[PDB]
RNA sequence: AAAGAGAGUUUGAUCCUGGCUCAGGACGAACGCUGGCGGCGUGCCUAAUACAUGCAAGUCGAACGAACGGAAGUUAGUGGCGGACGGGUGAGUAACACGUGGGCAACCUGCCUGUAAGUUGGGGAUAACUCCGGGAAACCGGGGCUAAUACCGAAUGAUAGAGUGUGGCGCAUGCCACGCUCUUGAAAGAUGGUUUCGGCUAUCGCUUACAGAUGGGCCCGCGGUGCAUUAGCUAGUUGGUAGGGUAAUGGCCUACCAAGGCAACGAUGCAUAGCCGACCUGAGAGGGUGAUCGGCCACACUGGGACUGAGACACGGCCCAGACUCCUACGGGAGGCAGCAGUAGGGAAUCUUCCGCAAUGGACGAAAGUCUGACGGAGCAACGCCGCGUGUAUGAAGAAGGUUUUCGGAUCGUAAAGUACUGUUGUUAGAGAAGAACAAGGAUAAGAGUAACUGCUUGUCCCUUGACGGUAUCUAACCAGAAAGCCACGGCUAACUACGUGCCAGCAGCCGCGGUAAUACGUAGGUGGCAAGCGUUGUCCGGAUUUAUUGGGCGUAAAGCGCGCGCAGGCGGUCUUUUAAGUCUGAUGUGAAAGCCCCCGGCUUAACCGGGGAGGGUCAUUGGAAACUG
């Protein structure tokens, strides 16, 4: 983080396009299955893009109007 | 026209036939949807109360914000919250001149007092949502006049209650007094709707 | 030097002045001694409330109207009262 | 008057205890998808980080020595007032800083208002100007000349000082009034009327004294935070005597003398923080916060100091030291956006290098007038609240086409399409407000003052001024035409069917769903909540009686010290008399304005804005009652 914490993140939809090396916005949220997963990666807000082919709930998962 | 739908399922989903009758009977009474004939179930409280505010905010055709906000200020008066709740909305500019004959829906009522058709005391108003007095005279203004809309729904206006006065020449349309909740809808449970705001 | 001014209060562009006794120093919306009335200059014949009786005993210690204020008092009709207890 | 909702989850099933999660409301919010308008407000929460470039504080020729003009009429410097106001920020500060209530017989106060005495007589200069000298530049020296409401003596004048007489007094120190003797302390002219020229006089000023008003200074009772895994702290510290200093009391300071002062009713120390009116939530009691608006405080690159002044230890003043940037001819010089805009950086995150002094209020002036990034307006951003537009009415056992079907049908759907109608909004063109009171200038009238004017005060008429802006607002016509998205549908919780996948992809707040018939994953059709929005995240209150005063408990669920003796503290049998600290009650003063609430009124309604009222205190002075505690 900016702050100089090293945490662990999850990405949620369908196929992703983050390498290392990516700069992307985490938002709160903690997810039960993951032992030690507590964040979740906004998709959509900056180098992390979209979710390919969303027809529906696509203010999640940053898809525009296609 | 805030709510441009179909005027016709809102009154087979909420099972009372809004505007006089015809609209839930004689065609399907049932709900619309690929569900409507079939497939019926039970209702929940939340239910019961919810579906009782949904039919006060679809009668009178208004939206949710103001429907909380003149529930606020009704019950701010002295009496029973619920009866002072329809004696406000009854107050509302779109409902008179419903009530008066000039207009054959409340769409339609509307409508006419939005493009500046009315008037009252001598004064245009544009506001749907004017809380009329009482007292004070409502007429057409000239203008329009002798337009056929209006007095095409003259013609068709069955009665005219007791607490509003109109006649057919001057148009000029008054309310008597304060109307009373008993000669106001009659099919609609005000205690419900209380309830729901309660919780 | 104490004096008594007009105070801006109201919406954009619909002011309405509300006559106050207080010194130069202070802001225009901040301290003041008293208030004595108010002043509606929106309303065609101009209504102005005043109570002709704290004006006259402010006026003896050292408060002097301003500008607007000056029509205001005299319109209303007790400078004449200054006027006349100053002499007698 | 007001007055309180629950649900899921431990088990084969149950009842209790008990935690976790959810349904509500609010942000100076951010992010995601989408996006028509108008009114009113809001917009660097992080780096009190560093700052290009413009503008934010001047004014007076009616206080004193110049350039255009045949010497008429307008424009630098000395001098006065103002720069201590207005505007910004929240670093520090746990204390008389703030809130509330008092005291000052212990204090100061320019401008403003009223009253009383006068505004008399001289002297020596020096800026500007003119030469010389030094230096890159900032700017520094020397010689000569001149004026003032500049500066310094002089006459006269103290309720200023000393020594007293009397009275009336108060709260201990002491106060008020009058009288006597002695000694010190003041000043300025300018602009006009008259006369004569003597002189007089009007206005603005000048000096002293006393009142009022205004603004401040000092002291005190009470009130509002975490840690005892922080127990002692202090030496000008505590008190006294004499002196110094201050507007004023005081260890405020100094010499001497004594050894005191504070603390378990929490000193000291560490950590955090500007305080309040108020804001959010809550049935209430309370819990959290202190952005915008108003009051007080502290700060102005970081430390220290003082000058001038009525007022400063001074945001756009000075001196020294430090860090940083810049100009140097290497000798030396110049700076401070936490002012309005703007730039870089940090950040998930916050706007224009705009128009005016027309209105209000400021500084100067006698007045026009000058200055005012205060303030009025405009610009950007769905950031929030409020309003309403994306069309109305009639119209099929029911158009086509999707989607399903035990293939008959059902649903989208009166929604289409058709006929009839409207112009809020749009486009075009015409009319066009309020906000303006003024000031000054001109005639008068009446007054106080006059030997008389000029002039001063009040009254009535004439004339004059708009950034917004041709803005708001009307009427004339044409167009259904340019204007609907977001999230959920197993339960909590309103809303279900097909196809694809096959413990994979994936979903998730909790219970938990997915292992070739998934109402829970992905897509369709349909539905449900809202709507110019809708969802997610972060923070706070509620539900949470889950710190229980209102309002919980300790046999077995967490929870009675292993037991005694006892200092401090808490509580205490019966009756009578008295007192009045607690208790109850009346009056007076105060608890600002804005905000919540109640009643009216204006914006075409609302939001919003005015007028009146109410509430709000273990508050101060004073008068009562005596049952209860003392
Ligand atoms: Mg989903
Ligand atoms: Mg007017
Ligand atoms: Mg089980
Ligand atoms: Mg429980
Ligand atoms: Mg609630
Ligand atoms: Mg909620
Ligand atoms: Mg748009
Ligand atoms: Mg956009
Ligand atoms: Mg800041
Ligand atoms: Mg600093
Ligand atoms: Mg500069
Ligand atoms: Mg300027
Ligand atoms: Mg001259
Ligand atoms: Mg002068
Ligand atoms: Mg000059
Ligand atoms: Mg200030
Ligand atoms: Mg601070
Ligand atoms: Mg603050
Ligand atoms: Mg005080
Ligand atoms: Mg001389
Ligand atoms: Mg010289
Ligand atoms: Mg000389
Ligand atoms: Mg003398
Ligand atoms: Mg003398
Ligand atoms: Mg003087
Ligand atoms: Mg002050
Ligand atoms: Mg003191
Ligand atoms: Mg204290
Ligand atoms: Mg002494
Ligand atoms: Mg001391
Ligand atoms: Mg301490
Ligand atoms: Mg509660
Ligand atoms: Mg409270
Ligand atoms: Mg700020
Ligand atoms: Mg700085
Ligand atoms: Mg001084
Ligand atoms: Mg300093
Ligand atoms: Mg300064
Ligand atoms: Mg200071
Ligand atoms: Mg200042
Ligand atoms: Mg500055
Ligand atoms: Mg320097
Ligand atoms: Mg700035
Ligand atoms: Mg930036
Ligand atoms: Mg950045
Ligand atoms: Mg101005
Ligand atoms: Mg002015
Ligand atoms: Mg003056
Ligand atoms: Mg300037
Ligand atoms: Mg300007
Ligand atoms: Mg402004
Ligand atoms: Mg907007
Ligand atoms: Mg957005
Ligand atoms: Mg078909
Ligand atoms: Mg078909
Ligand atoms: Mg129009
Ligand atoms: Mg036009
Ligand atoms: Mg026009
Ligand atoms: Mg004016
Ligand atoms: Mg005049
Ligand atoms: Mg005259
Ligand atoms: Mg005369
Ligand atoms: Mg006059
Ligand atoms: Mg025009
Ligand atoms: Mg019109
Ligand atoms: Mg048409
Ligand atoms: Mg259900
Ligand atoms: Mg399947
Ligand atoms: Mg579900
Ligand atoms: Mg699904
Ligand atoms: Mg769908
Ligand atoms: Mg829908
Ligand atoms: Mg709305
Ligand atoms: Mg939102
Ligand atoms: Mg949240
Ligand atoms: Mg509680
Ligand atoms: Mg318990
Ligand atoms: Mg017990
Ligand atoms: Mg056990
Ligand atoms: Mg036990
Ligand atoms: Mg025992
Ligand atoms: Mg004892
Ligand atoms: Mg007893
Ligand atoms: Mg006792
Ligand atoms: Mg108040
Ligand atoms: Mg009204
Ligand atoms: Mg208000
Ligand atoms: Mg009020
Ligand atoms: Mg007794
Ligand atoms: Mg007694």
């Amino acid at each position: 983080l900016s702050n100089g914490i090293e945490v662990t993140a999850y990405i949620p939809g369908i196929g992703h396009n983050l390498q290392e090396h990516s700069v992307v916005l985490i938002r709160g949220g903690r997810v039960k299955d993951l032992p030690g997963v507590r964040y979740h990666i906004v998709r959509g807000a900056l180098d992390t893009a979209g979710v390919e082919n969303r027809g529906q709930s696509r203010s999640k998962y940053g898809t525009k109007k296609p | 026209a805030r709510y441009t739908g179909p005027s016709w399922k809102v009154s087979r989903r909420l099972g009372i036939s809004l505007s006089g009758t015809g609209k839930e009977l004689e065609r399907r009474p049932y709900a619309p949807g690929q569900h409507g004939p079939t497939q019926r179930k039970k209702i929940s409280e939340y239910g019961l109360q919810q579906a009782e505010k949904q039919k006060l905010r679809h009668m009178y055709g208004l939206t949710e914000r103001q429907f909380k906000n003149t529930f606020n200020k009704a019950g701010k008066l002295q009496g029973k919250h619920g009866e002072n709740f329809m004696i406000l909305l009854e107050q509302r500019l779109d409902n008179i001149v419903y009530r008066l004959g000039l207009a054959r829906t409340r769409r339609a009522a509307r409508q006419l007092v939005n493009h500046g058709h009315i008037t009252v005391d001598g004064k245009r108003v544009d506001i749907p949502s004017y809380q009329v007095s009482v007292g004070q005279v409502i007429s057409v203004r000239e203008k329009s006049a002798k337009n056929s809309a209006i007095a095409e729904s003259l013609e068709v206006s069955s009665f005219v209650p007791e607490y509003v006065t109109f006649d057919a020449e001057t148009l000029t349309g008054s309310l008597n007094r304060l109307p009373e909740r008993s000669e106001l809808a009659a099919e609609i449970n005000e205690a419900f709707i209380v309830e729901f705001y309660s919780r | 030097a104490v004096k008594i001014r007009l105070k801006r209060m109201g919406s954009k562009k619909k002011p309405f002045y509300r006559i106050v006794v207080a010194d130069s120093r202070f802001p225009r919306d901040g301290r003041s001694i008293e208030t004595i009335g108010t002043y509606n200059p929106l309303l065609d014949p101009v209504e102005v409330k005043i109570d002709e009786e704290a004006t006259l005993k402010w006026m003896h210690n050292g408060a002097k109207p301003s500008d607007t204020v000056r029509n205001l008092l005299s319109r209303e009709g007790i400078m004449e009262k200054f006027h006349n207890q100053k002499l007698g």
